[PDB]
């Protein structure tokens, strides 16, 4: 594990399939916490354990007001220097006829809002819903996304569940469906896309250049995504505040936020 | 592959 930005950016003017892997890191000088520590809760509750099957089928409206909550504080947000290193970078190589693609933890969009064309948003995204009866996926930024909504979702510990009778909480649109809508976001204990994975597949299996982003590297299956790479015998480099369980897999690692890391390094 | 923490 170097701190070289030099041996890194000579493996970078050579790669031609940088794969990016981010997860809420790459976000959080945009004023969108992680779940680490404090960000990590919403009220009396953790968010590991309302992004659950479990939670939402028994109290889909306290899930709802976590997940509208979220789709709101993310209205005001802008991508940041960080993202825009990425989107850029992108471009660029773009032209050059080169590739970077982003496979992203993240629901949050904030790539998208960059500018970023080559994106997996493996775990879905906020701003998507999913009928829980017709399967059908749409995209969704109504502000609020229902009435019964609006005001609700304060994360502060001690608000009551507004707890929205389920015919009032987000309601299908589809023609003789009416069914309960859901976030299109993976919950823990549920299945990533099939065909999401092939494509990352694809992507790990032909790229020369990794870098992870703002990961904790303790969220299966991505977690496993760059240490493949690395047995593979391809670099990779790790832009993060800390350590992190990976770290000693990896060629680099350059501590500290990745808005003052990134945009040095992908120039 | 299941989404786990
Ligand atoms: N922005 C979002 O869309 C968003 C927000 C919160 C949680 N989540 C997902 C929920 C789930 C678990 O969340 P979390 O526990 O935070 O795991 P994670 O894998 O997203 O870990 C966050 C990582 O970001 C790190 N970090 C924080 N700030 C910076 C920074 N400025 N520059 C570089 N790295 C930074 C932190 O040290 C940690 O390693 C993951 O899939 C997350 O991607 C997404
Ligand atoms: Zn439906």
């Amino acid at each position: 594990p170097s701190s070289s930005m030099a041996d890194f950016r000579k493996f970078f003017a050579k790669a031609k399939h940088i794969v990016i892997i981010s997860g809420a890191g790459v976000s959080a000088e945009s004023g969108v916490p992680t779940f680490r520590g404090a960000g990590g809760y919403w009220r009396k509750w953790q968010a590991q354990d309302l992004a659950t099957p479990l939670a939402f089928a028994h109290n889909p409206s306290r899930v709802w007001e976590f997940y509208h909550y979220r789709r709101e504080v993310m209205g005001s947000k802008e991508p940041n220097a960080g993202h825009r290193a990425i989107a850029e970078c992108e471009t660029r190589l773009g032209k050059q006829g080169r590739r970077v693609v982003v496979i992203t933890q993240n629901i949050d969009e904030l790539h998208r809002k960059a500018g970023t064309k080559n994106l997996l948003e493996i775990h879905g995204s906020l701003f998507k819903t999913r009928c829980t009866s017709c399967g059908v996926v749409a995209e969704n930024y109504k502000s609020p996304i229902c009435p019964a909504l609006s005001g609700k979702g304060a994360p502060e510990p001690g608000t009551q569940d507004a707890s929205i009778p389920v015919e009032k909480l987000p309601r299908c649109e589809e023609a003789g469906c009416g069914g309960l809508l859901r976030p299109h976001v993976v919950w823990f204990g549920e299945n990533l896309d099939p065909a999401i994975l092939e494509e990352v597949d694809r992507e790990l299996a032909h790229c020369d250049l990794c870098l992870v982003v703002g990961t904790s590297s303790v969220v299966y299956p991505a977690a496993m995504f760059a240490p493949q790479v690395a047995a593979r015998g391809v670099p990779v480099a790790e832009f993060n505040t800390e350590t992190t369980p990976a770290t000693n897999r990896f060629r680099f690692h350059f501590q500290g936020p990745c808005g003052t890391t990134l945009p040095e390094a992908l120039a | 592959a299941v989404k786990c923490a």
